[PDB]
């Protein structure tokens, strides 16, 4: 049982610096290279860099090769990863990862958690909720920070229950859903930054 | 630099059947190939480093196969677990390498989505919004695309859409087209989908 | 077939680019190295040449005024070892590794092939066939 | 520091854009190439030979960057990072990656899994042979050298130190095959070279190091290489990455690290056993362990050198064999800084016996061409060799002659004591005269005639002595005698422990090794192995419970080409001492026609045939079967006519009344009417020949045919080449 934990993250303003770090479980440093993976949202997977082992000789990838800055020491297993200057299209998820053997022929066998690195100037703000009529479904819209938790009633749906992810407006702010079918109930609706609750009955009313 | 083309781009298939991907290439590289598999929201993991060569915890029933062109990906025997989407490595040449990926959604039966619409702004109005939606539940295949009377722009809000994962049991999606004006600056909830013999629509006007 | 002793003498830099491939006049070529003890103190430059059917590295003399063949793979091979310690460090070695990554990528792959039988003599004779 | 991208157009010059990064490079020396300071550039040419464009890149990079940055401690084993700062030539010139890779071409089929026998953290080194290795004399005095002023002295362990090691290593570099590594520096101990037409075998051993170069003519090339658990080597591959591929071989361990340079991990060696040579060096530091596993292997490929002359997959392991025997012999002696007198003694005589071994059954090459050299530092056979030969110039006991030959035997230049060679011939003449009276020898006997054979054959006054003493080697080996010593060698090999003891060729020894005879392998003969093989309780018992009741009959026919594809089937030794079998064309001397060859005096030998002779004087045996006939012909030297002599009669005189010898020197021969061949004795002595006179009162059983059947008839061969027959 091989682990890593990847810490860093956050979110920076655009052309400015961070470093991930990632922590190792189990396995010794001084043996094998190390891969720095990213995933863009909704996006595919684009290897970054590999850090040969111990310090030394680092490959970097074609887009980031002026931007980016690899250092690793076997030490605290301490491999970072710093982003000086580029801002807008850095925004994505880092994945640590370490190779099969040295060679490149096999890929990378063990793997981390993960990091969210995100790029806007922002605060939190409240949400809010609508009932919905007469399929019942809830709605919460123009909210911050994430995460938004949306059950229905107590235990019993389970099933038709839909959870819809947040997706992001143009004001900055996200929004999401939740849903479940019949073919009286109430949408639950919480929200932990902003402490806010809005609980909205559910009674089919008239239509034209 | 070397670009990876995936083929095909979705498979959808029932448990137990055969599923082959393959992953092709610029250059005309060698041998090994690595395959992973990420499902939504969690981490990737490995599953075969060269072509048959599949060893860790991931289940033996997956294979593989190919030389000096094209690699292939094949499942002997499907199971409800392998949901997830596929992405191919080629390790030949290092500069960089990657797959565009394959989303693999595991099939049953075939259902279509039941339009159903949301005007009340009762306890909003007052508040100085407005918002009328529309909800697409329970449909297959994917391809779903909602379009209004008004013009279809990101001011409404109209191209915003989230997209729930396949229920647990029926394997279906649920889709959602918001509409909100802020502020108050006809409206249809048109939606065309493979299961519906016609682009039916079900309008709101006020 | 046509053989070569390995090494022809170049006076300027711009006659090493210019000379066509050997793989393509010739059959089977023999690579030589340059008679001297230490090959930095005497060494001007590599020219590798990619494109070539058997993508040949020329080492060049300045002082000396000679151009020399050696193998291609090993070469090159063995540059990228002493330029990829972990002790060694500047820009201008990352610079070289990074255009020393995908040298061969384009080009003509190594052997597959399985060496011919008959004794070998050691790295005296320099892996002679001769069994005495 | 200059980095610069251009583009190639055509010929004039090429369009660029100069970065330089950290550093001044004269930017107006970018025109031409800079040759002038003392940096270095490096141009890669893309050009289509269609005469397109395509583009070039240049990286000008300083100087410094091609050069580089018991225990192991004082003495370790130091790996190369390139070819700049250690041998360059041979990795230039190498043809490796350009026609072949001396590695298999998957990376995959690389690491290979330890064999069973190999080392663990319990046993860092591993098993020893049970006879162990005596303590050093806690109160002596370890003298600097081997020594032996006494006769005393080659019988009980005489110690002399290994502080030979410690000044007189030499630091040497050491290029592995085809420059498949990069150097290798070690600190040399000592050089082994054996060479034939077939193959040659490069050994060099050092400070926690070994290399074995084992090339055949008619099959691959491998190297094997031994270093320090502690230290990793780097393959020389054609990627261009900075990344790392270990060379085949397992995983470290305790002690050593193990790697084999070779194509033969899958697509070559017949077997799984690509792990088990690698498993050779950390299985012990005993020599005698490997010497074991060598003797062993050795008996069994003879056998079936009727098949494969040539045995590829049994070249390699007895190679290997003998390269980590002296690997293990310096590193015995560097770990528990002492060393014995008997053990360089035996690497003398176990890398002359077991090259000759290697090079003709193994790699099928002419014996004629069979030699050896051995270089060690802390051996000085050239010394121990005059201390022997005044020790010679200054009754004996079979164990106290076995030493004194071993030890005349294990060194020579050819020049051999005449008081060594004067002790071999009373040894056989002594085993002899028993041989005619008992059954069978015991280890110390069967050793003791061993080397006094090795003696007398290593060399118109030495080849005298070659003939002779083949004729009573060829004796001594009966029918009734065969069967016993090939029961030896069976039951040497049903109980014999690998591990725990040391296997040794003249401890399973036998006259019918040195023998003359082609026809111990007739049907006859075998099946009388098979009913004598009860005779021996426990080897019957043992055959059973593997070998089927057709493999045994096949394995006891397996044990009886020993003796006959030994000497007999050695060309080189039969040329030399019996050229007048050869001399004019003959079909008989090289199809193998001649069943039996027996010596005569100068320019003449008898010999035995089952075909129409071609030449010679023939005395053909009417009492013998049609179809399974025996000749004997009388050959000469420059006499290849033929014809025809008469079978003459005489009798014995009374044992007691002529005290006068006229007999000696015949031979008596003993056959059946089956074709068969039975006992070839010769009369040595007057105490002899009086036993023959008495039929049923001699002690000698062929003489005395009442413990024989009615089929034995007698035949008396002359000197002359005269055939008579006894009246009785
Ligand atoms: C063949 O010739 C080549 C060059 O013509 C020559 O290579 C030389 O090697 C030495 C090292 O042995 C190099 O000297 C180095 O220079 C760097 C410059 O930054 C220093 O940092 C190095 O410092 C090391 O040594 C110091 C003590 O002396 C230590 O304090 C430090 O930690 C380092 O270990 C080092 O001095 C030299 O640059 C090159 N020469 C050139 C011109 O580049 C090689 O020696 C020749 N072969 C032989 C043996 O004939
Ligand atoms: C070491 O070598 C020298 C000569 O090379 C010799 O005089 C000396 O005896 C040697 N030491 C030993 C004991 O091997
Ligand atoms: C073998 O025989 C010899 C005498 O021929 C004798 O000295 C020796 O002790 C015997 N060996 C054994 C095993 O007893
Ligand atoms: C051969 O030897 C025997 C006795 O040794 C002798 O009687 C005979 O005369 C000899 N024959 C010849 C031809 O000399």
């Amino acid at each position: 049982e091989v682990q890593l934990v990847e810490s860093g993250g956050g979110v920076v303003q655009p052309g400015r610096s961070l470093r991930l770090s990632c922590g190792a479980s189990g396995f010794t440093f001084n043996t094998y290279a190390m891969h720095w993976v990213r995933q863009a949202p909704g996006k595919g997977v684009e290897w970054v860099a590999v850090v040969s082992d111990g310090g030394g000789n680092r490959y970097y990838a074609a887009s980031v090769k002026g931007r980016f800055t690899i250092s690793r020491d076997n030490s605290k297993n301490t491999l970072f990863l710093q982003l000086n200057t580029l801002r807008p299209e850095d925004t994505a998820v880092y994945y640590c990862a370490r190779s099969r053997g040295n060679h490149y022929y096999y890929g990378m066998d063990v793997w981390g958690r993960g990091t969210t690195v995100t790029v806007s100037s922002a605060s939190t703000k409240g949400p809010s909720v609508f009932p919905l009529a007469p399929a019942l479904g809830c709605l919460v819209k123009d909210y911050f920070p994430e995460p938004v938790t949306v059950s229905w009633n107590s235990g019993a749906l389970t099933s038709g229950v839909h959870t819809f992810p947040a997706v992001l407006q143009s004001s900055g702010l996200y929004s999401l859903s939740s849903v479940v079918t019949v073919p009286t109930y109430i949408c639950n609706v919480n929200h932990k930054p902003s402490n806010t609750k809005v609980d909205k009955r559910v009674e089919p009313k008239s239509c034209d | 630099d070397i670009q990876m083309t995936q083929s095909p781009s979705s498979v959808s298939a029932s448990v137990g059947d055969r599923v082959t991907i393959t992953c092709r290439a610029s250059q005309g590289i060698s041998s090994w190939l690595a395959w992973y598999q990420q499902k939504p929201g969690k981490a990737p993991k490995l599953l075969i480093y060269a072509a048959s060569s599949l060893q860790s915890g991931v289940p033996s029933r997956f294979s593989g196969s190919g030389s000096g062109t094209d690699f292939t990906l094949t499942i002997s025997s499907l199971q409800p677990e392998d949901f997830a989407t596929y992405y191919c490595q080629q390790a030949n040449n290092f500069p960089l390498t990657f797959g565009g990926g394959t989303k693999v959604e595991i099939k049953r039966t075939v259902a279509a989505p039941s339009v159903f619409i949301f005007p009340p702004s009762d306890e909003q109005l007052k508040s100085g919004t407005a918002s009328v939606v529309c909800l697409l539940n329970n449909f297959y295949p994917r391809e779903a695309k909602v379009q209004w009377k008004v013009d279809n722009a990101l001011q409404s809000g109209n191209s915003q859409e989230s997209v729930t994962e396949q229920d647990s049991k029926d394997s279906t999606y649920s889709l959602s087209s918001t509409l909100t004006l802020s502020k108050a600056d006809v409206y249809a909830c048109e939606v065309t989908h493979q299961g519906l013999s016609s682009p039916v629509t079900k309008s709101f006007n006020r | 077939t046509p053989l070569f002793f390995g090494a022809k003498p170049l006076s300027d830099v711009s006659l090493i680019i210019t000379e066509p491939c050997v793989s393509s006049v010739y059959e089977a070529w023999d690579y030589a190295a340059p008679p001297v003890s230490n090959l930095s103190e005497a060494l001007s430059g590599i020219v590798v040449k990619t494109k070539c059917p058997v993508p040949e590295v020329i080492l060049w003399f300045k002082d000396k005024q000679m151009a020399y063949w050696t193998n291609p793979y090993v070469t090159l091979k063995g540059l990228t070892q002493s330029v990829g310690e972990e002790h060694k460090s500047g820009d201008i070695r990352d610079a070289l590794l990074d255009a020393l990554s995908g040298v061969w990528v384009d080009s003509t792959p190594s052997s597959t092939n399985i060496p011919e039988n008959g004794c070998v003599w050691g790295a005296d004779r320099l892996f002679q066939r001769v069994c005495q | 520091a200059l980095l610069r991208e251009y583009s190639d157009r055509n010929m004039s010059l090429k369009l660029e854009a100069f970065y330089p990064t950290g550093f001044d490079e004269e930017l107006i020396k970018s025109l031409h190439w800079g040759n002038d300071r003392k940096h270095v550039f490096l141009v890669i040419v893309k050009v289509n030979p269609t005469t397109h464009e395509g583009d070039v890149g240049l990286v000008i990079f300083p100087k410094y960057l091609l050069s580089p940055y018991f225990g192991f401690l004082s003495h370790p084993v130091t790996p190369d990072v390139s070819f700049f700062d250690s041998s360059f030539a041979p990795y230039l010139t190498t043809q490796h990656l350009v026609a072949f890779t001396t590695f298999p071409p998957n990376p995959l089929v690389w690491h290979l899994e330890r064999a069973e026998t190999a080392a663990t953290a319990e046993r860092p080194f591993g098993v020893s042979l049970l006879p162990a290795r005596p303590t050093v004399p806690k109160n002596t005095i370890l003298e600097h050298k081997a020594h032996f002023a006494t006769w005393d002295a080659l019988a009980r362990h005489t110690f002399f130190s290994a502080e030979a090691i410690i000044t007189n290593s030499t630091l040497r570099i050491h290029v592995p095959l085809f420059g498949s590594v990069w150097p290798i520096r070690y600190w040399a101990t000592g050089s082994v070279l054996l060479t034939s037409d077939s193959g040659r075998v490069e050994v060099n051993i050092g400070v926690g190091f070994m290399s074995s170069l084992i090339s055949l003519s008619s099959g691959l090339p491998i190297e094997l290489i031994v270093v320090p658990h502690t230290v990793k080597l780097n393959a020389v591959t054609s990627d261009t990455t900075w990344f790392q591929l270990n060379p085949p071989g397992p995983d470290p361990g305790p002690s050593y690290r193990v790697y084999l340079l070779g194509r033969g991990l899958d697509m070559n060696f017949s077997k799984h056993a690509t792990v088990d040579i690698c498993a050779y060096p950390e299985e012990s530091l005993d020599y005698r362990y490997h010497l074991s596993m060598a003797h062993t292997e050795a008996l069994r490929m003879t056998t079936k050198a009727d098949q494969h002359d040539i045995n590829e997959e049994s070249y390699y392991h007895i190679a290997a064999r003998i390269a980590t025997s002296i690997f293990a012999l310096s590193e015995m002696g560097r770990t528990t800084e002492y060393f014995l007198l008997d053990e360089i003694v035996d690497v003398q005589y176990q890398l002359k016996f077991l090259n000759y071994i290697l090079m003709r059954i193994g790699a099928g090459a002419h014996p004629n061409t069979i030699s050896g050299t051995s270089d060690l530092i802390f051996a000085d056979p050239s010394q121990l060799h005059d201390e022997l030969s005044l020790l010679f110039g200054q009754f004996i006991s079979y164990d106290e002659a076995r030493d004194q030959l071993k030890t005349a035997y294990a060194l020579s230049r050819g020049q051999d004591h005449v008081n060594a060679l004067s002790l071999a011939r009373r040894v056989i003449m002594s085993i002899y005269k028993g041989l005619l009276v008992k059954q069978n020898l015991n280890a110390t006997e069967r050793q003791a005639l061993f080397f006094a054979s090795m003696i007398l054959l290593n060399f118109s006054s030495r080849v005298l002595d070659g003939r002779t003493t083949l004729l009573l080697m060829t004796s001594m080996c009966t029918a009734a005698h065969a069967t016993q010593a090939a029961l030896n060698i069976q039951e040497g090999l049903a109980y014999l422990n690998p591990s725990k003891h040391m296997f040794t060729i003249p401890n399973v020894y036998s006259p019918c090794m040195g023998s003359l005879r082609t026809d111990l392998t007739e049907e006859i003969h075998v099946m009388n192995l098979l009913s004598a093989i009860p005779t021996r309780p426990g080897l019957n018992e043992v055959l059973h419970t593997q070998l089927d009741e057709s493999e045994i009959f096949d394995a006891a026919f397996k044990t009886m080409m020993i003796f006959t594809t030994w000497t007999a089937k050695d060309l080189h030794i039969l040329h030399t001492h019996v050229p007048e079998v050869f001399t004019c064309q003959d079909a008989a001397a090289r199809n193998g026609e001649y069943v039996l060859i027996l010596p005569a005096v100068q320019g003449h030998s008898y010999v035995i045939t089952r075909n129409k002779p071609q030449r010679g004087l023939v005395y053909s045996l009417a009492d013998v079967d049609v179809y399974n006939p025996i000749s004997v012909v009388y050959l000469s030297k420059d006499t290849c006519v033929s014809e025809h002599g008469v079978i003459e009669t005489v009798a014995l005189p009374h044992p007691d009344n002529l005290k006068e010898c006229l007999y000696c020197g015949s031979v008596f021969l003993r056959y059946l009417t089956t074709g068969a061949i039975m006992d070839i004795i010769i009369i040595d002595s007057k105490d002899t020949e009086r036993q023959l006179a008495a039929m049923g009162n001699s002690t000698i059983p062929p003489f005395n045919p009442d413990m024989h059947g009615d089929d034995s008839k007698a035949v008396l061969l002359f000197p002359n080449g005269t055939v008579v027959t006894l009246l009785g």
